């Protein structure tokens, strides 16, 4: 199979994504949820891990780490401490709104994924860390958890399998840095949401010092479907090491901004022109696309023609898949102002613990503000490139890389526009 | 109001690589001397994972 | 926007504050959600509950949280100052937050911001003289495909136009709470031009189950 896309409705994991059916237990149970869960819980942890790692599922958070190895890191005998599965439902990355849909419309899929994942690695409980702004989504999740508890699906003797498992929901307080896994762990513990240093990895020391595995909502909600349908069915879609389906949020200067599930190796042009109704003013009006939210470098129109939205082909286009959040900017957009707003967002959302991000991101914010005004010189463009290279790779967490990358992409693909801006400011203001 | 002195050896500081060279230099010049042993810091046990202990008192209240 | 505290008659450590008994039971449930020996993990939800009861956080809820959780007050001060959802100043009854991040900026959110500004007669970061509205500008709120959008307290108002946000403000001034949803034709996140996916009925239980399970 060389061409990918045009996924049928029978192969979609996230049915009732748009909320057109019942989100409660009665409607979810008629859609295949909570079916034969006792069999998966009784087939052992290693069988679940083998089913996960045969499908080749990679982490949907944005790092793209393989899920089977990451989950099997906690398949070790316990030393008296409990083990915890922690679900990252923060979703603070701009352009990304898939986890809100998953929580709001399919909560029982998330609960079943929590139970199956906790059985796969011997977790004592589950801690769902939802965004603090998602009050209604958190209340819907609490209602569904109550319905699952009252039906005997979780709790003491969960699903009649002899396994004890609790699901908890913890609400955040409005911090984008708390989406980082170690910062999430620190925020659950009642501290400031500042990330830790690795090693120790969360499988060794995590929440409360216990072994902990932090997993995304999307990579958890698909696990019962993986164990039920099979790993080969999930691996039948996408390329090598890019298996399965993916939720895309198409937004920006597009006709129909929407969230839609699609095959992993779908072309970007086909995805945009099919699901979102095309960009405004036709395909020739496209100017730039950010494929993975604000943490990924942007690509111009000449690259989006022949690119595929998986991990490897987007890596080879010197960008990343990210969270599969496609932000589209047409020719009526100031690209410098958009990237400056992104850097301003990164300056506002930065924990300030470690030196290079804390100083340098504000430095880049000031430099890009002067770039938007045009009050600079090309020597400052090369200086900003060097500063971005100095920030990246020298920080505790990956927010510094996520703030360095968009500037590098903007410089690399739109240096003539910036130079024209500063030269017209110099010739107008003097 | 300046600081006046009558001691020519007030600013005399001599540097030696090892203790025995200093001892021999002092004994050669007829100076009664005293020797203080070198104090070195003993090695510590440093662990970043001790800040998040499950049941020990070495947890940090903040970071 | 100051991260130091100065004593005022309105905000002093002698300002009266205490939880209601039902809130004490809720605090007990929150504490019971956590392992023993790690009672300090409940600093965030109890502080949020105090803000929900009071509407803002003077320096009497912080000390009360430190007292009922046996944690130092400095840790509660750090928690309150780090996160942006906690209000250390008294905001109005309706706290309007307008997202101006780039996916919302591309869909003309500044038009919504200036619409709110000329409807309320204030600017960003200010409060109406009758203490009913507060207008601030925030980062992304996880509704980027429904841009432009605002958040009023717990509710999300999405796909807004200047006329729609003016209608929301006028209805809020009358005392009635609007429906927290997109004001366009779509319901939650579907494409406006019909359903391009998930148009079939779901297959149901036992569909595609592998053998041996
Ligand atoms: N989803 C979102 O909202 C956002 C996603 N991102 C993306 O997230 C990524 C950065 O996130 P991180 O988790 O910090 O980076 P990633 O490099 O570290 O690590 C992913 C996971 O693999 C584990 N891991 C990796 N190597 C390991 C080893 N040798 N031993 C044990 N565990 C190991 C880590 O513990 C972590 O849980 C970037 O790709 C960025 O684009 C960035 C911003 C927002
Ligand atoms: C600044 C920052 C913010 C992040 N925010 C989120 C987030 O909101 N949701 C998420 O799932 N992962 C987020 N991540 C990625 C996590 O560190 C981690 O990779 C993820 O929670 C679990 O990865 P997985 O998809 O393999 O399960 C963020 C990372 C960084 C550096
Ligand atoms: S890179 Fe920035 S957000 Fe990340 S640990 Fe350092 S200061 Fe905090
Ligand atoms: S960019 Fe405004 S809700 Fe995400």
């Amino acid at each position: 199979k060389t061409s990918f896309g045009s996924l049928k409705d029978e192969d979609r994991i996230f049915t009732n994504l748009y909320g057109r059916h019942d989100w409660r237990l009665k409607g979810a149970q008629s859609r295949g949820d909570w079916y034969k869960t006792k069999e998966i819980l009784l087939k052992g942890p290693d069988w679940i891990l083998g089913e996960v790692k045969t499908s080749g599922l990679r982490g949907r958070g944005g790092a793209g780490f393989p899920t089977g190895l990451k989950w099997s890191f906690m398949n070790k005998p316990s030393d008296g401490r409990p083990k915890y599965l922690v679900v990252n439902a923060d979703e603070g990355e701009p352009g990304t709104c898939k986890d809100r849909e998953i929580i709001r419309h399919d909560p029982h899929k998330l609960v079943e994924g929590c139970l199956v994942g906790g059985r796969a690695m011997g977790a004592r409980a589950a801690y769902i860390y939802i965004r603090g702004e998602f009050y209604n989504e958190a209340s819907n999740l609490q209602v569904a958890i109550r319905e699952a508890y009252e039906a005997g699906l979780i709790g003491k003797n969960a699903c009649g399998s002899g396994y004890d498992f609790d699901v908890f929901v913890v609400r955040g307080a409005g911090a984008y840095i708390c989406g980082e896994e170690t910062a999430l762990i620190e925020s659950i513990e009642g501290k400031q949401g500042k990330p830790r240093l690795k090693p120790p990895f969360p499988a060794d020391v995590g929440v409360f010092g216990c072994p902990t595995t932090v997993a995304n909502v999307e990579t958890v909600a698909v696990s019962p479907t993986i164990c039920r349908r099979g790993g080969a069915w999930f691996a039948s879609f996408g390329r090598e090491r890019n298996s399965g389906t993916k939720l895309f949020n198409i937004s920006g200067h597009v006709n129909n901004p929407c969230t839609v599930e699609e095959e992993m190796s779908v072309p970007l042009k086909e995805l945009i022109e099919k699901h979102a109704g095309g960009v405004t003013g036709g395909w020739d009006n496209l100017l730039a696309v950010i494929p993975g939210g604000s943490s990924t470098p942007l690509i111009p129109k000449s690259v989006c023609e022949t690119v595929l939205m998986d991990f490897d082909a987007l890596i080879q286009a010197q960008t990343g898949l990210g969270t599969a959040a496609v932000i589209v900017m047409d020719r009526s957009t100031d690209i410098v102002k958009a990237i400056a707003r992104l850097i301003e967002f990164y300056k506002h959302e930065s924990c300030g613990q470690c030196t290079p991000c804390r100083e340098g991101v504000d430095w880049m914010n000031k430099v890009m503000a002067r770039f938007v005004r045009g009050d600079a010189r090309p020597a400052e463009i090369d200086s900003l490139w060097e500063i971005s290279k100095q920030i990246e790779g020298h920080t505790i967490c990956a927010l510094g890389d996520g703030a360095a990358w968009p500037v590098q992409g903007l410089i690399r693909h739109f240096r003539p526009e910036l130079e024209e801006r500063m030269q017209r400011f110099a010739q107008q203001h003097q | 109001g300046w600081a006046s002195t009558a001691d020519p050896l007030s600013n005399l500081v001599l540097t030696f690589s090892t203790k025995e060279d200093a001892i021999a230099f002092a004994e050669k010049n007829g100076w009664s001397y005293d020797v203080e042993e070198r104090k070195v810091p003993k090695p510590k046990s440093k662990s970043y994972g001790a800040n998040f202990s499950w049941n020990k008192r070495t947890r940090v209240s903040t970071k | 926007a100051l991260f130091v505290h100065r004593d005022t008659p309105k905000n002093n450590p002698e300002t009266p504050f205490d939880f209601t008994p039902e809130n004490y039971k809720r605090i007990e449930a929150i504490v019971k959600n956590y392992p023993e020996g790690h009672k300090a993990a409940a600093v965030l939800p109890v502080l949020d509950l105090a803000q929900r009861q009071n509407g803002w956080l003077p320096i009497s809820a912080m000390n009360k949280v430190a007292e009922i959780l046996q944690v130092p007050p400095m840790r509660v001060y750090e928690v309150a100052t780090f996160y942006t959802m906690y209000n250390r100043k008294p905001v109005g009854k309706y706290h309007i937050q307008v997202c101006t991040t780039t996916p919302c900026m591309l869909r003309n959110s500044d038009s919504i911001l200036e619409a709110i500004q000329k409807k309320l007669g204030i600017k960003v970061g200010e409060t109406t003289p009758d203490k009913l509205f507060t207008l601030i500008e925030v980062e992304c709120l996880g509704a980027c495909v429904n841009a432009p959008m605002v958040q009023i307290n717990d509710n999300y108002y999405e796909d807004l136009t200047p006329k729609d946000i003016e209608e929301i403000i006028d209805e809020l001034k009358a005392g009635k709470i609007p429906k927290p949803g997109p004001r366009s034709g779509r319901f939650s996140c579907e494409p406006a031009g019909g359903l391009t996916s998930l148009t079939e009925p779901p297959k149901g239980p036992g569909f595609g189950v592998q053998a041996g399970l």
